[PDB]
RNA sequence: GUAAGAAGUCCUUGUUUGAACGUGGACGAAUGAAGCUUUUAGUGGGCCAUUUUUGGUAAGCAGAACUGGCGAUGCGGGAUGAACCGAACGUAGAGUUAAGGUGCCGGAAUACACGCUCAUCAGACACCACAAAAGGUGUUAG
RNA sequence: GCCCUGAAAAUGGAUGGCGCUCAAGCGUGUUACCUAUACUCUACCGUCAGGGUUAUGCCCUGACGAGUAGGCAGG
């Protein structure tokens, strides 16, 4: 009976390793092909534009006092209930209007696979009816989101970054990330201006990786 | 911060009726691509009828100086909508790069006029190839033959609190 | 009872993501790229440098 | 701070135990807590919820109401159940030979049932007869 | 406008109330203007219309009679019915998908050419 | 204001040239997470701030409409302060920060860089908020 | 742009004080640093919820903790 348990474990483990190798191949060939497309446009004298980002990561920057009701409600909706809490969101028009509303109180941007992996590994906590369960094992994900074929934490990272059919379900399973304040600091002396005016909030589009890597 | 020069191009978004629109280009001085693109749209809204939602950027690129060790005499056009209708300024800066010229220009404007980044507009930075096109006297000062000058007051930075020497500022 | 973190503790890292072993063997992050020589266009370098 | 949304530290109500001090009733709820926890039958959870109720919310149920329930189709031989109290009724003259289980019977109601032929039973005996509530018919009295 | 009389209105249809000034008879309902209600019964001279009017914080139901001159067919459900029929067709094709709606997505990668359109540099 | 579906769509013929009911067959934007009574405390024309708008004149200002806060509220900063900035509280430890700051008082660079300024009581947050409209052979850049 | 004047009385007096003049002042930029009952991690107390178990108890898990008038509960 224990041999049967170990056999099932070994089967699922081999499945995980082939899936993860496939995902690595996918990511490397995708980025390499984008690079070669840019180079081909340059050689032909044409210009190549990359696809607009579809995922963004958002971090709360302002406390709870003296927040107006509409951004307060929007932050409730996006589960940014406290300072430095954070979530992934899929960007469409409907979400861009929300981000426009909550720009003064959040810093958001376009995240990297490295920071997504680091977040989901170090601060990755899941919801099992409730409760913010730490992940700690691929079984906890294969139970809940095996309905959607996500048998592993890396499969979950893939469904997140490659925004998939079940991004909503995976992200809602993911508890809002609890982050610290950055170790190097925020840089700027005053936070509550835009990123452009020597502040911190608003969209910065690539340095959110640096910021969340300092904060995590 | 320490500025950089960025090439930017904008496409304003195609339609039926109008495929392949006219690709307006600009040169920007800025710390990073975000600020560069914001400034691009800021100038493009003034020049033409475009919008960040109504348009798109094609190719952000960097421009490095072709000879960043050759010393040069730059002439800069500047304007700033103050206090009257807008009025222009010509300044001359002896430096190695357009980036350094623009940085020291912004600092000099902030010092001598209390005029700010938000207030300032860069029209054209241009190297002056030939001498005798240099107009300003403070740049003419430094083009003379076999120029020499001393530094008569030397004051030495001291790492300690106390000294046993009655120090000297010589050269 | 205690949360142990991957990115340290290779044992709990390998509990998850068993691809990490061959990842570190082939090293797959110091990986070299196939070389090419696709030169750019005269129009490109022109419109970059000026006018 | 957290900026709460759900009025933290809610009590949920729902009467986890009875206000009574009857030790026998406490034996009954101690039994039905085990049954409702281990059986998976819903009948036992219903009975356990009903045991916590008050006198105002446990109205009496009449012999005539029981006879109405037994006049239903395919429901004559079911073991009828009233968690509360069962009263007599001199308005009905003919009564079935049914089985019935309840906490408290009145003397006249017990006599009527025994006379018709049936038996009067307690909830623990109902448990050792029909744990999951198989072939049972629960009744409740008019609240208002 | 005679086309406001060759207009069948069956029980179930949805109509907006927009009363025109040109007919003094049956000018209804000062604030029932640009408000939509389905028709419950019809007589001559007449059409029924029901509206959910809110008082306090509950929607009560007000039924009413109106002349045909003021009411108008609603184009409220045009895209709804079009999408339902297209969904039936797409479900048939699947049986042989994302028939659901989706907001505006981020535009994908592409290539911009320079054949006669060289980029035009300029300044303030 | 209304709508964004299984209380919805599509085949099946008895009752005013046809309508309604009825018979049976095939199948939907995003994000986030209950309802019903019963009953009674205290408060029920008080103070501050922002922005919308009507009327305003020596100047101020008076009326209404939201919103936020104090009242009930401690903590860090502003030398001190009910309503300013940050941030809301269980008891402890380690780390990182906010706002504000780093000559000494006072924990932290008498740090780096570019300029300007000498005031016979300079200045050390401003506000074409007041003195107010200018004057000056003081200085710098246009 | 900075500087002087651009009127204001009357106990002795305050950029908070000392005092500061290529500043310890004005403007701007680049870093490092100090630091809260705030954020992160851990333990402990209590409450709440969810589970398990022949015992208004025992065990597991998690999220939370401001407070006047005033209300409820345990002592």
């Amino acid at each position: 009976e224990r041999a049967a348990r170990k056999a099932a474990n070994k089967e699922k483990r081999a499945i995980i390793l082939e899936r993860n190798a496939a995902y690595q191949k996918e990511y490397e060939t995708a980025e390499r092909n984008i690079i070669q497309a840019k180079r081909d446009a340059k050689a032909a004298g044409s210009y190549y534009v990359e696809a607009q980002h579809k995922l963004v990561f958002v971090v709360r920057i302002k406390g709870i006092n003296k927040i107006p009701p509409k951004p307060r409600k929007v932050l409730q909706l996006l589960r940014l209930t406290r300072i430095n809490s954070g979530t992934f969101v899929k960007v469409t028009k409907a979400t861009l209007e929300l981000l426009k509303l909550i720009e003064p109180y959040v810093a958001y941007g376009y995240p990297s696979y490295s920071t997504i992996r680091q977040l989901v590994y170090k601060r990755g906590f899941g919801k099992i009816n409730k409760q913010r369960v730490p992940l700690s094992d691929n079984a906890i994900i294969e139970a809940n989101l095996g309905k959607y074929g996500i048998l592993s934490i890396d499969d979950l990272i893939h469904e997140i970054i490659t925004v998939g059919p079940h991004f909503k379900q995976a992200n809602n399973f993911l508890w809002p990330f609890k982050l610290s304040n950055p170790s190097g600091g925020w840089g700027v002396p005053r936070k509550f201006k835009h990123f452009i005016q020597g502040g911190s909030f608003g969209n910065r589009e690539e340095f959110i990786n640096k910021l969340v890597k300092s904060m995590n | 911060a320490h500025f950089k020069e960025y090439q930017v191009i904008g496409r304003r978004l195609p339609t039926e009726s109008v495929p392949e629109p006219k690709l307006f280009r600009m040169r920007i001085f800025a710390s990073n691509e975000v600020i560069a693109k914001s400034r691009y749209w800021y100038f493009l809204q003034k020049l033409h009828k475009v919008k960040k939602a109504s348009g798109e950027i094609v190719s952000i690129n960097q421009i490095n100086e072709a000879h960043p060790t050759k010393v040069k005499n730059f002439g800069v056009w500047v304007r700033y909508d103050s206090r009257s209708g807008t009025h222009n300024m010509y300044k001359e800066i002896r430096d190695v790069s357009r980036v350094a010229a623009v940085e020291t220009l912004y600092q000099d404007m902030a010092a001598r006029h209390r005029a700010r980044f938000r207030s300032i507009h860069i029209l054209k930075v241009a190297e002056i190839e030939k001498t005798a096109d240099v107009k300003r006297q403070y740049v003419k000062q430094f083009l003379t033959k076999d120029l020499k000058f001393p530094l008569p007051h030397r004051v030495q930075k001291s790492t300690k609190t106390f000294s046993y020497k009655r120090p000297s500022t010589f050269y | 009872v205690l949360k142990k973190n991957p990115l340290k503790n290779k044992q709990v890292l390998l509990r998850l993501n068993p691809y990490a072993k061959v990842f570190a063997a082939e090293k797959l992050g110091s990986k070299k790229a196939e070389k090419t020589g696709t030169k750019p266009a005269a129009v490109f370098t022109e419109t970059l440098k000026h006018d | 701070g957290i900026d709460h949304t759900s009025k933290q530290h809610k009590r949920s109500g729902h009467r986890t135990a009875p206000k009574s001090d009857n030790v026998y009733l406490k034996l009954l709820v101690k039994l039905y807590t085990f049954l409702a926890r281990r059986t998976d039958a819903p009948f036992n959870k219903v009975v356990l919820k009903a045991l916590f109720l008050s006198k105002i919310n446990r109205p009496p149920v009449s012999v005539s109401r029981i006879a109405r329930a037994l006049k239903q189709e395919g429901a004559a031989n079911k073991t009828v159940v009233v968690v509360g109290t069962v009263t007599d009724d001199a308005r009905i003259f003919e009564f079935p030979k049914t089985t019935v289980a309840a906490l408290r019977f009145t003397a006249g109601a017990r006599a009527k049932i025994v006379k018709a032929g049936g038996e009067c039973i307690t909830l623990d005996q109902l448990a050792v007869r029909a744990p999951k509530g198989q072939n049972t018919l629960i009744l409740r009295g008019p609240r208002n | 406008h005679l086309s406001t009389y060759l207009k069948v209105y069956k029980v179930g249809d949805i109509v907006d109330i927009k009363a025109n000034g040109s007919i003094q008879k049956g000018m209804p309902h000062k604030f029932y203007q640009g408000k939509t209600g389905v028709v419950y019964n019809v007589t001559k001279s007449s059409v029924g219309v029901i509206i959910n009017k809110m008082v306090g914080n509950r929607y009560l139901e007000k039924r009413l009679n109106l002349r045909v001159e003021h009411i108008k067919h609603s184009k409220c459900r045009q895209e709804f019915l079009e999408r339902v029929k297209a969904n039936a067709a797409k479900r048939a094709e699947a049986k042989a998908v994302q028939l659901k709606r989706q907001p505006a997505q981020p535009r994908e990668s592409r290539i911009v050419s320079t054949e006669g359109n060289v980029p035009q540099t300029l300044a303030p």
